[PDB]
């Protein structure tokens, strides 16, 4: 829905970003950890889950990148650690399924959300 | 004019949970159907029937549950078959189907 | 099946209220079937006195219902058979039968008891002593 | 050459047997149009429909005339074009059926 | 490591239809592979189109649909609009909910 | 009054077979299913009669094969191919059709 | 095959589906101390009686009072199911069974 | 004409109510959420209004048919199965109205998408009235008090009469009440079971004597 | 106020030890002492020193005078013999329907395998009533749902015209103030529909 | 020597596979006296009937013991003398059942 | 239902009968008027039903008779004119059927209710 | 409009049997004109005996009998008491909703 704003990092530190949306799509949704590099198409790093606690990575990210969620806030924020020269990009939350439900389905379905995006430089 | 439309997908039985069933939908010697809505949106149209379809054995059975979560307005999880496609509604937001099964579950249960 | 209990001395001494009680512990109602009482040590024959199922209803004797007080929880398996002021014609050590019950068997088609001898109190008999 | 109508609930429904047909049931009902004047020729607007017998059970138009005059839903029908008889009055054949979905598909 | 393969850019002139194909390497992409079709405008975040090889979304135009082709996960425009220049993804799906896309494709109508 | 002679003289006999014989049973049925519904029925000392089984269309329903008890036309045998040292003995009056607790006429032979 | 009974249970949640070709429709009941408990029945006996029907009538009829239906449930032959539910018994619509 | 005499079941002794009574268990006026049991539900119990009813064979009924049922409670064992219960006849003044008349005038008014046929049934078969946010303690005057052994099998019927009571030539209200539609959506009519009950006249008719199980008419109303 | 059945009715030998059987109905008090004709053919045909058994009070043949008395009910089903009567005539009425409006049904009754009974009510005072049966009757198929509308309306109280067919009629209502008829449809009362 | 009991009411309704047999069902249950003391067998009668599955609806029984079992109302039966299998074991079986009208019919 | 008695009466005026009867039976109740003639047969005269308003007049009173159904009394009015020597007799007023319902019925019917009378002499 | 026709009078001892006679003077008795036997006696109102065809009242006695016999509606009268006999009327429903009373027929 919304995001934070831009962030500009050396080399070997970590960025964490915001995401934040309504009270009933944090509570009851499916989320995806997307970026995308300059003039790249689209890589899909992650799928998060309210009910079961853990995030399903990508075997790439699997111990480098961190998933957190805050019912306070109801906000999602991605930790990113071990940065390299060509990670600078723009990033994405993207809104998922619901919790109880299969795909199919006509006015909502997967990838039906995305955030405008958070720039971060290393 | 015949009113089935088979998609030919395998046998997955598609489950809806947290739904209600309005705007019910009748004709004669034909199927009845309901939008099922979902925090105040509609999300997919179910039918039964004895007439017509593969699951005519259904009816007599799925009916009986039908008319108690339309006179409790009893949030169910329904389950539908993507093998027939139905357009008995007119101007719709949404896709008709045939009815397969309901289940009245707590959440995060094994029973539904 | 279900292995009846009771206390007391073996002797039912005259004019007075005798009682005689199947307590079970462990063997409760649920796996057994009708436990009706009796007083046929001496003269051995077949009779029904009290009664008892999977309810917990009390009632009376058909030989004598006053002389007999009202004390049969079919609920908690108290099958007693308690006569105030018993009679010392009759003389025997009376059970409050818990019977063997017999389960539904394939072959018998209905009700069929494999119980010969029922139960009683194994310490508890019934005199006429005091 | 059938007739729509909206706006219209059901405030009475009966059975009765089929004149020429002896294996037939018929369910009827009174529909009263809701914004409708008292002596105005639509707010008693008669339905029949046919109902076999050599299949036992219970029709879907049935069940949902049912649900919906237990609630008196608005709703809408498709009267017409056949004529049958109720209480001596004439009554429309019904055909099809469905709830009001908001104002712009039930006007 | 499964990696996805598609088309660069294509290009047909107003009217004509268009064929866009993606494929797996690790076989033949079937129905359990669950395709997806995302598209994307310039400087705005990126629109689904299709998913299940099958399914339309209520903003999808109706000039789009989805199949299969040679074992390929393919889409299919129809009546092509001189408006329609976008950016495609491809995304198919594997065992652990693990979801490749492709490399995109920069529609641009001419 | 149920008049039946449920315990006949019967003749000794060694270990593994029956004491007791065939009793003629005034109440025994030859019943149109061609069994007779009769429990075999002990009501000698040291334990009361013990109805195994119902409907008598074989041996002791739930039981060893061995023993058998059935009661037709104008006899009844509580008396079967082999029995205990002490399981057998006197008959009593016990059948399927109706249940009067109706004591034994009485007789034991002597038990090695 | 250890059948068990158990009384004053209320019904909770019921469910009807099409595992194989069968109808299947299933019952959990619950009480303040006891686990909770699940007995359910499939139409492996052949549809031409109206056994499947009439049990569904009850069971939904015990549903809607939401009263203290009573039951018997025979065990799975193998760990965790609900194996077969053989007799209903509705105690008083305001009471309790024998 | 409205009947002089309105009767009530009840389980409170007259050793209190013939001093203070009853009283409106809230402020919500609408005859429609009274007469289909959501304003006297738990956690939505606001109604303006008091339920009685213009017959005294409906209230021994009752009375009748729940004591049976706490004779079946002590076949259980769960008490101590000695029932109790009071009936009120109640003389009318004009704060009080007939539901019939008021559901029937609130459809007309709002159209028939607002009624309900099974609300209108029930206040029928009941003959329910509604005195307006109070019962005044000057126009409860007879008392029946009913007590019933189960084990022993025994029934006790006793009458008393309120000293109290001021005698004043009064009677119903002859028309109808009118309010405002409600704006709260209704989804069933609420009644009690065994026998067909009202359930607002079930719940103010209980007293701290636990929770009532109400079930939505139309459910059970026809075959399943 | 009792209804008495004709003559033609006084099937033959039927319940025996107090069983009526499952198509017919046994007598009372009431259906004898009205009637004379029957009383006539009953002592020229049923012998001396018998006694038999009413619904609710006991009969004496011949011998003992031929007496009808009075005795709490169930006393009268000791004896073997059994006067019964089929509860069913075929009348020869035409095939007019008959209608009544504005009333309740109440009082079911059902036995054996018999017919599903109520009686309508209008204004305190009993109308008339209609049974229906799956088994024989014209209506035989007429059952299968009107049960369902008269469930609701025995469950509610709305008030409704009802038709009834004269062609044939029952007696299943013993000390009945009323004919009981065949049932043929049940209309629901909205009083703007000039129906009630 | 069949049988008569006074105002009974219908306290359990139950549903049961029939042990005889396979094409028949049992429907039964507890029925009461009503105002008696609980302590003899009119107080807690055990009522069965025997149902026949082979052709689907319901019997005039069924309709009249569900409605009368929800609504609780005072009828009296002339039952027997054949008893039937309450698991196994000796209850009573329905002829007759006819709802009280008052004093004079229902004692 | 009791009605007023009535009078000899010279020819050439007009007489008006009552027909009381109760609140029910006034408004619902169909009513038929009929003349009982010293000596010899009654003669129906006609019929009225209070709702429709039309009430059906036999030709031997018709354009000789009117009716009103007054509410006030809760009488039903019966208006002989021009009184000719042949209309000394006695006139009863009988209940017929409930509005909707057909004749047969056993506890009640068709002329189970009648008046007392009201005679009128030339 | 039409004239129904009865005897004059007739006559039965104690316990016999008597038939009274109405007739439609344009023809046959059809039962679609609904008849209706009333009996009057000395000093009261008349009351419907039969109505219909066949079918009686509450209070209706037992005795009586009637029906649609010959093309005319007669009423069987089985062994009369002294305080049955009085006049009966025939009362015949016409087109129009038209009510035809009788002459009638002293009793004996």
């Amino acid at each position: 829905l919304v995001q934070a704003g831009g962030e500009v990092k050396k080399p070997g530190t970590s960025v964490n970003v915001s995401c934040k949306a309504s009270v009933y799509t944090f509570t009851n949704y499916y989320l995806h950890w997307v970026r995308q590099a300059p003039g790249q198409g689209l890589e899909w790093m992650g799928v998060m889950n309210p009910s079961g606690g853990k995030t399903i990575y990508a075997q790439k990210f699997q111990g480098r990148v961190t998933t957190t969620r805050d019912t306070s806030t109801s906000t999602v924020y991605m930790e990113l650690r071990s940065l390299r020269s060509e990670d600078t990009a723009v990033y994405y939350c993207a809104r998922g399924l619901y919790y109880g439900d299969s795909s199919g389905y006509f006015g909502a379905g997967e990838f039906d959300h995305w955030g405008q995006g958070t720039l971060v430089i290393v | 004019i015949m009113t089935t439309r088979n998609t030919g997908q395998p046998a997955t039985d598609h489950y809806y949970s947290n739904v209600t069933a309005t705007r019910l939908l009748s004709s004669t010697n034909s199927r009845l159907c309901a939008v099922f809505v979902r925090s105040g949106q509609p999300v997919i149209g179910a039918c039964t029937s004895p007439y017509d379809g593969k699951y005519w054995s259904m009816y007599s059975r799925l009916r009986k549950m039908l008319y108690l979560i339309y006179v409790a307005g009893i949030s169910v999880r329904v389950h539908v078959s993507k093998e027939e496609q139905y357009y008995d509604y007119e101007d719709a937001t949404f896709e008709t189907y045939a009815l397969t099964g309901i289940s009245i579950c707590n959440p995060g249960s094994s029973l539904c | 099946q279900v292995q009846l209990q009771e206390s007391g001395p073996g002797l039912v001494k005259p004019s007075g209220t005798l009682s005689l009680t199947c307590a079970v512990s462990g063997g409760s109602i649920s796996s057994n079937d009708w436990w009706s009482w009796v007083r046929q040590s001496p003269g051995k024959g077949l009779e029904w006195i009290g009664e008892s199922y999977h309810s917990g209803g009390t009632n009376y004797n058909p030989s004598l219902t006053s002389r007999v007080t009202i004390s049969v929880d079919q609920s908690k398996n108290h099958f007693s058979l308690r006569l105030s002021s018993v009679t010392a014609a009759d003389t025997a050590v009376y059970f409050c039968a818990r019977r063997t019950i017999g389960n539904y068997d394939i072959s018998t088609g209905y009700y069929t008891p494999a119980v010969f001898f029922d139960s009683w109190g194994q310490g508890i008999l019934v005199i006429v002593s005091s | 050459y059938v007739l729509v109508k909206t706006n219209m609930v059901v405030t009475s429904v009966a059975m009765k047997p089929y004149e020429v047909t002896p294996t037939r049931m018929l369910v009827c009902g009174i529909a009263a149009k809701l914004g409708a004047a008292a002596s105005s020729p639509d707010a008693h607007v008669p339905f029949c429909f046919g109902k076999d017998l050599k299949r036992p059970g219970s029709s879907p138009m049935e069940v949902m005339l049912r649900a919906v005059f237990m609630q008196q839903r608005p709703l809408r029908m498709f009267l017409g074009p056949k004529q049958l008889t109720f209480e001596g009055k004439p009554a429309l054949e019904l055909i099809r059926m469905v709830e009001c979905s908001g104002k712009q598909d039930c006007p | 490591q499964a990696v996805v393969t598609q088309e660069p850019s294509l290009t047909v002139s107003p009217g004509g239809t268009v064929t866009l194909t993606c494929g797996s390497s690790t076989g033949a992409v079937t129905s359990g592979h669950y395709p997806f079709w995302l598209q994307q405008k310039p400087g705005q975040a990126p629109r689904t189109l299709i998913y299940d090889t099958s399914n339309k979304h209520s903003w999808t135009p109706a000039r789009f649909s989805a199949s299969l082709l040679g074992g390929k996960a393919a889409l299919t425009l129809s009546g092509a609009q001189p408006e329609d220049e976008a950016e495609y993804y491809c995304l198919l799906s594997y065992s652990g909910a693990r979801r490749v896309f492709g490399g995109g494709t920069k529609l641009t109508v001419l | 009054d149920i008049v039946m002679t449920q315990s006949p003289l019967s003749l000794p006999v060694t270990p593994g077979e029956p004491a007791s014989i065939s009793c003629r049973s005034s109440q025994s049925l030859l019943h149109s299913n061609t069994y007779n519904y009769l429990d075999w029925y002990l009501q000698k000392p040291g334990q009361s009669p013990q109805l195994l089984i119902y409907l008598g269309s074989h041996r002791a329903s739930g039981v060893p094969d061995r023993f058998s008890g059935s009661g037709s036309g104008t006899d009844f045998t509580l008396k079967i191919s082999r029995v205990e040292a002490e399981d057998v003995g006197v008959y009593y009056c016990m059948q399927s059709l109706q249940t009067p607790w109706t004591f034994g006429q009485g007789t034991k032979v002597e038990i090695k | 095959l250890p059948t068990h009974l158990y009384k004053n249970f209320t019904v909770q949640e019921l469910a009807l589906k099409l595992k194989g070709k069968n109808q299947e429709f299933c019952l959990t009941a619950f009480m303040s101390g006891r686990s909770l408990v699940r007995a359910c029945l499939s139409d492996a006996g052949h549809e031409h009686d109206t056994w499947f029907d009439t049990m569904l009538g009850f069971a939904i009829s015990a549903y809607a009072l939401k009263s203290r239906i009573a039951l018997t449930v025979e065990d799975s032959p193998y760990p965790g199911t609900p194996g077969d539910l053989l007799e209903l018994q509705i105690c008083p619509l305001n009471g309790y069974c024998e | 004409d409205p009947p002089a005499t309105v009767y009530r079941y009840d389980s409170r002794p007259p050793e209190d109510v013939f001093q203070n009574g009853f009283t409106a268990w809230g402020n919500n006026d609408n005859v429609l959420e009274h007469l289909t049991g959501r304003s006297c539900q738990v956690g939505s119990s606001n109604s303006a209004f008091v339920s009685t009813s213009s017959s005294r064979r409906y209230t021994e009924v009752y009375l009748e048919h729940r004591m049976q049922e706490a004779v079946e409670a002590e076949r259980a064992g769960r008490g101590t199965g000695h029932f109790i219960g009071y009936i009120y006849e109640v003389r009318a003044d004009n704060n009080f109205y007939g539901a019939a008349s008021s559901y029937f005038e609130y459809v007309d008014t709002y159209g028939d998408n607002a009624g309900r046929i099974l609300a209108g049934a029930l206040a029928t078969y009941q003959s329910e009235y509604l005195a307006h946010r109070r019962i005044p303690p000057e126009n409860i005057r007879r008392v029946t008090r009913v007590y019933h052994n189960g084990i022993t099998g025994e029934t006790t019927t006793t009458e008393y009469s309120n000293a109290r009571y001021v005698s004043q030539q009064t009677r119903a209200n002859p028309n109808p009440y009118t309010s405002r539609r409600s704006v709260a959506s209704i989804v069933g009519t609420l009644v009690r079971m065994a026998p067909v009950v009202g359930a607002c006249m079930a719940r103010q008719a209980e007293s701290s004597e636990e929770a009532m199980v109400l079930v939505y008419y139309e459910s059970i109303a026809y075959s399943f | 106020g009792i209804v008495i059945p004709p003559k033609a009715l006084f099937t033959q030998q039927g319940g025996a030890y107090g069983r009526c059987p499952n198509g017919t109905r046994a007598l009372t008090v009431a259906e004898l002492r009205g009637n004379a004709e029957l009383q006539t053919y009953l002592r020229q045909i049923t012998p001396g020193w018998s006694i038999y058994g009413l619904y609710d009070g006991t009969y004496l043949g011949q011998a003992y005078g031929g007496i009808i008395k009075d005795a709490p009910p169930g006393a009268g089903f000791i004896y073997r013999e059994t006067f019964c009567i089929t509860t069913i005539y075929k009348t020869g009425q035409p095939a007019a329907d008959h209608y009544y409006s504005k009333v309740t049904a109440t009082r079911l009754l059902a036995s054996t395998n018999s017919r599903l009974c109520a009686v309508f009510v209008r204004d305190g005072q009993s109308v008339i009533g209609a049974c229906a049966s799956p088994y024989e009757g014209r209506y035989r198929d007429m059952y299968d749902a009107l049960r369902r509308l008269l469930y609701m309306i025995y469950m509610s109280g709305l008030a409704v015209r009802v038709h009834v067919s004269k062609e044939e009629q029952y007696y299943d209502y013993e000390d009945a103030t009323f004919q009981t008829y065949a049932l043929t449809g049940i209309s629901l009362c909205n009083p703007a529909a000039s129906i009630c």
